[PDB]
RNA sequence: UUGACCUCAAAUCAGGUAGGAGUACCCGCUGAACUUAAGCAUAUCAAUAAGCGGAGGAAAAGAAACCAACCGGGAUUGC
RNA sequence: AUAUUGGCGAGAGACCGAUAGCGAACAAGUACAGUGAUGGAAAGAUGAAAAGAACUUUGAAAAGAGAGUGAAAAAGUACGUGAAAUUGUUGAAAGGGAAGGGCAUUUGAUCAGACA
RNA sequence: GUCGAAUUUGGGUAUAGGGGCGAAAGACUAAUCGAACCAUCUAGUAGCUGGUUCCUGCCGAAGUUUCCCUCAGGAUAGCAG
RNA sequence: CGUGGAGGUCAGUGACGAAGCCUAGACCGUAAGGUCGGGUCGAACGGCCUCUAGUGCAGAUCUUGGUGGUAGUAGCAAAUAUUCAAAUGAGAACUUUGAAGACUGAAGUGGGGAAAGGUUCCACGUCAACAGCAGUUGGACGUGGGUUAGUCGAUCCUAAGA
RNA sequence: AAACUUUCAACAACGGAUCUCUUGGUUCUCGCAUCGAUGAAGAACGCAGCGAAAUGCGAUACGUAAUGUGAAUUGCAGAAUUCCGUGAAUCAUCGAAUCUUUGAACGCACAUUGCGCCCCUUGGUAUUCCAGGGGGCAUGCCUGUUUGAGCGUCAUU
């Protein structure tokens, strides 16, 4: 058994919140029954369903915030790209390709040429 | 530790020499790497000859002054006598050395002749981008060998 | 009386558990660990102690984050998600 | 002979890869050849073994016996046949582990994925 | 002693739970070479040394 | 009174940045003795071990206040 | 173009073969020792497959004697092969304060070679 | 022996290795003290002691000369292959 | 002469039994050694021409491991001391109950704690190992149960000092 | 003459040599350049139907989401509809998340699971007391903003 992530993505936050509470109630009563029975493997599928519901709720809330900060130059650090510490401090593509006006004139005037030794 | 009629030896092994022993096990491997690097550079760069034209100079010292060899680059006066500028010469595959001077007319004439022959045996493609395909000669030094006068 | 009779008076700990490395090496009165050097900012280590470095170096633990760096580098630090 | 630098002939490496292969890769390793009737009918030589496949034993002391695959024991590199078992002294019966390379498939269990695999291998 | 810090008591709790024999059903697993718990402890033989 | 300038402070002010780890190889500082001299102090071991500071995929060096005395050579690195 | 006993990914050897090779082929920087800095092991192999011995009998029981499984229990979870020191049983021989050895032959036991 | 004091003692705290502490014995400083313990330099050097693994065949010594802080060691000549 | 590994060769040997091991059985060599039969055993191994070395042990108060004589020997003698019966059990000098004789004699062999130990506390089940005899008993083995604070401490204060 | 002692053989002991085996070690060569305040390396404590360790993981706890493969997992139990399919799996891949207490470790402390302050919100007849939930408060330095200090100093009243 267990819930399906793609099915949970088609409902509002209110429905997800209510379904989370019901799963928690079902988990609580199964723990009571575990004390009297030699085994109860059904408790596993309930725990995974709670994890799946929490995952879908988090991805909906995080997606909403990305729309709020869309286009702005400052965004929360958890919504920024991870990469590495050294990669985030490196010069951007625009900064690394900057040249002075003096050097730009030289590059246009005398670029590397294409030639061959035939005749 | 001195006995018998033997030469005096001067083997310098009183330091921790075993920590600094370099055995060239990769001699064959490095040759493969160098050949791969030359092959990939020739394909990558251009149909260009993979090396720059060099002038002929006189070796210094009384022991070696009887022979001529390849120098670093053509002088500013040599390239000027050939009808081109130093900046343009570098982009066509001519090495230019600004710190070498000309005092020998024979050497100056020989280097001018080399520049003349080089310009007549190359094709400079236009900057438009047509670039007709041409056969790539991998060695400009082999095309223009240096001969003892 | 310096042997067996003296051994009966040992009931006061000189070291307790260290909060940084977990060993029973935190000197009570000196307020410093004899193994990792806590609370000093750097971790205590010495080149003459080759074995000591091996016991605590990188790779002896879980490597919770450093495990996945090689995989992320191999894919070029991708962003987004896989396409269906 | 070997002609690629990406493949190794080291015996030690080959044995470690076999014994530590994950479950998905053991499926390919547990392949069985088809019968003459099925080889002509489909046009392929061998396929990975699948549950609910009819097989015939062609090697060992159980040669000549048939049955259906009831379990593919990937962890043990073996399969089990429903009616090929051994009777213990106490009266209980245990399955006999067989290697798929010593079997011959006489009937294939077919679904959407199996049919696509057959056509992918050039079969009909 | 009766007076003990929380850290010591938490440390003692884990050592109690780790002091148990291996379950029998584990020895029946495929490719199992473990027979007895080699890290068993008795309070009078080996001291924790905390 | 008012308004500048200079210098110097404060703020949970706006946005950033440094620490620790690893350290085979790399750039510096600091720095022994056993040992050899058939003793031993200069010397040697050695501008080494240990100790301390700082980087990268390489580092460092690098387009001559160079080498030369030749009919002169021509950034640096390595064999 | 040079360096690289670290990290990641590969290909190899006239290298070692469980007292060897890294300390570690195994729940090894583990068990354990030290107040502490530190110190630091031992330990791989039933069989193709547990088919890991139902059942009967003796004993309080462990187990034994049968039966059975297996190509083989001279493979029984003290498990491949199973050497020596050392030990039990059986058989033969000698022995008045050591034993063992060399040359020669008697006695006992045991044995190859040609029957041309 | 001493037993109301220069008394006995728990815990807290201070002093760390050519340093500490000492009503002073070179005593004590975790069974370690006329200079603790741990790792490294380090496989430190030794003219000195011990050991140095198969067979057969042929040849076969020296303890003497000169020099040496040389006298349990070397160089040198001799004897040997 | 022998040992580990390498090139070549003998279209060499082998599950109809390779290697190893045991064998007062046989044969060859002055010797280092080589060959064969029998037993045990189960998967690889040898002759010859050459190459190579981490290549041959009785010793080093040698290293690691294993095992002897000594030897059923030294010994299991401080702290006054045990005895009868019943119950249980395969089994009782040592367990339980009852009876008797004794000791600690309030600076105790009594009743609580600090430090230190860490589940040794309690019940049930159980005896291969451990309790230098024994064991049905146990601080042993197996499975469970158990530590309840506005007032008791920590927490707060300051001491030498850090 | 026995016992006893010694030597040899067979069978049985003790012990683990020898032979064969090898998912390990060692050395050489080739390619690549990627840790951390966006909280690293390391440490502590927890998480499975039945688990002590190892391995994996973090109260979403031997895992969640996504993608691929296309029917297992396996010691037992269980679940079965998951089987011509948005779908089995201790599978592979991995770009989205979770990530307890810590640690350069950052409100102050730490041999204490000790003690404060600020903002929003909820309950207790409450801006002040008590409690629950969420979000914050380290240091050096750089650029900028704002609020200031000094007869250091200018001009004007
Ligand atoms: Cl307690
Ligand atoms: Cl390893
Ligand atoms: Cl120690
Ligand atoms: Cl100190
Ligand atoms: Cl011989
Ligand atoms: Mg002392
Ligand atoms: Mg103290
Ligand atoms: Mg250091
Ligand atoms: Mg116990
Ligand atoms: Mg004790
Ligand atoms: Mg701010
Ligand atoms: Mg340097
Ligand atoms: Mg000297
Ligand atoms: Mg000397
Ligand atoms: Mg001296
Ligand atoms: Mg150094
Ligand atoms: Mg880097
Ligand atoms: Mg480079
Ligand atoms: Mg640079
Ligand atoms: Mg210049
Ligand atoms: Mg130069
Ligand atoms: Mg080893
Ligand atoms: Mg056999
Ligand atoms: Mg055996
Ligand atoms: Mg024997
Ligand atoms: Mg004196
Ligand atoms: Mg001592
Ligand atoms: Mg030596
Ligand atoms: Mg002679
Ligand atoms: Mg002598
Ligand atoms: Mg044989
Ligand atoms: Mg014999
Ligand atoms: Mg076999
Ligand atoms: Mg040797
Ligand atoms: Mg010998
Ligand atoms: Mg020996
Ligand atoms: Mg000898
Ligand atoms: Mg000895
Ligand atoms: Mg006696
Ligand atoms: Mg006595
Ligand atoms: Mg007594
Ligand atoms: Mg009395
Ligand atoms: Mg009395
Ligand atoms: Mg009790
Ligand atoms: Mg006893
Ligand atoms: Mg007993
Ligand atoms: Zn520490």
């Amino acid at each position: 058994a267990g819930v399906k992530a793609y099915e949970l993505r088609t409902k509002s936050k209110e429905q997800l919140a209510s379904q989370l509470v019901d799963l928690k109630k079902e988990l609580a009563e199964l723990k009571v029954q575990k004390l009297s029975r030699p085994s109860l493997p059904k408790i596993k599928t309930v725990r995974k369903s709670i994890a799946c519901v929490l995952t879908v709720i988090n991805e909906q809330q995080r997606e909403a915030v990305r729309q709020l900060y869309k286009g702005k130059k400052y965004q929360p650090k958890d919504l920024r790209a991870k990469k590495t510490r050294a990669l985030r401090r490196a010069l951007t593509k625009f900064e690394a390709s900057q040249v002075t006006e003096k050097q730009r004139k030289k590059q246009i005037a005398f670029p590397q040429r294409k030639y061959a030794i035939k005749a | 530790a001195i006995s018998k009629n033997l030469p005096i030896l001067k083997n310098h092994f009183r330091k921790h020499w075993q920590e600094r022993v370099k055995v060239h096990f990769d001699q064959a491997g490095k040759k493969v790497s160098r050949r791969n690097a030359r092959a990939t550079r020739a394909a990558k760069i251009a149909p260009r000859p993979l090396d720059l034209l060099r002038p002929v100079v006189r070796a210094p010292t009384v022991k070696y002054n009887r022979k001529v060899r390849a120098g670093r680059g053509f002088t500013l006066a040599e390239v000027k006598a050939a009808g081109l500028t130093a900046a343009y010469a570098r982009t066509i595959g001519i090495a230019v050395d600004h710190r070498r001077q000309n005092r020998n007319q024979e050497i100056f004439d020989a280097n001018v002749q080399r520049l003349k022959e080089y310009q007549s045996k190359i094709i400079v493609f236009p900057r438009n981008g047509k670039a007709p395909e041409a056969e790539q000669v991998l060695s400009a030094a082999a095309t223009f060998p240096i001969a003892q006068p | 009386g310096k042997g067996t009779p003296s051994f009966g008076k040992r009931h006061n700990k000189s070291h307790t558990l260290c909060n940084r490395c977990g060993r029973r090496s935190f000197h009570v009165q000196k307020k410093t660990c004899s193994s990792c050097g806590y609370p000093a900012a750097k971790t205590r280590s010495y080149n003459w102690g080759a074995k000591a470095k091996r016991r605590h170096t990188t790779g002896t633990g879980r490597m919770r984050y450093l495990k996945h760096v090689s995989r992320r580098f191999k894919n070029g630090f991708q962003t987004g998600s896989a396409s269906k | 002979a070997k002609q690629s630098l990406d493949v190794s002939s080291d015996r030690r490496k080959a044995r470690k890869a076999y014994f530590t292969a994950p479950s998905s890769q053991r499926r390919v390793l547990l392949s069985a050849p088809l019968s003459k009737e099925l080889r002509a009918q489909y046009g392929i030589k061998a396929l990975p073994i699948r549950r609910d496949d009819e097989v015939l034993v062609v090697r060992g002391s159980k040669k000549g016996q048939e049955g259906k695959i009831s379990s593919v024991y990937r962890l043990k590199f073996a399969v089990q046949v429903d009616k090929v078992t051994k009777e213990k002294v106490n009266g209980a019966s245990v399955p006999i582990n067989l290697h798929p390379s010593k079997l011959v498939i006489t009937k294939l269990h077919l679904d959407k994925d199996r049919k696509a695999l057959i056509q992918r291998k050039g079969g009909k | 002693s009766s007076h003990k810090t929380f850290r010591i008591k938490r440390f003692l709790a884990k050592k109690q739970k780790q002091n148990r024999p291996i379950p029998q059903w584990i020895r029946m697993k495929t490719g199992n070479k473990i027979r007895y718990n080699s890290k068993r402890r008795h309070w009078r033989r080996t001291k924790l040394g905390l």
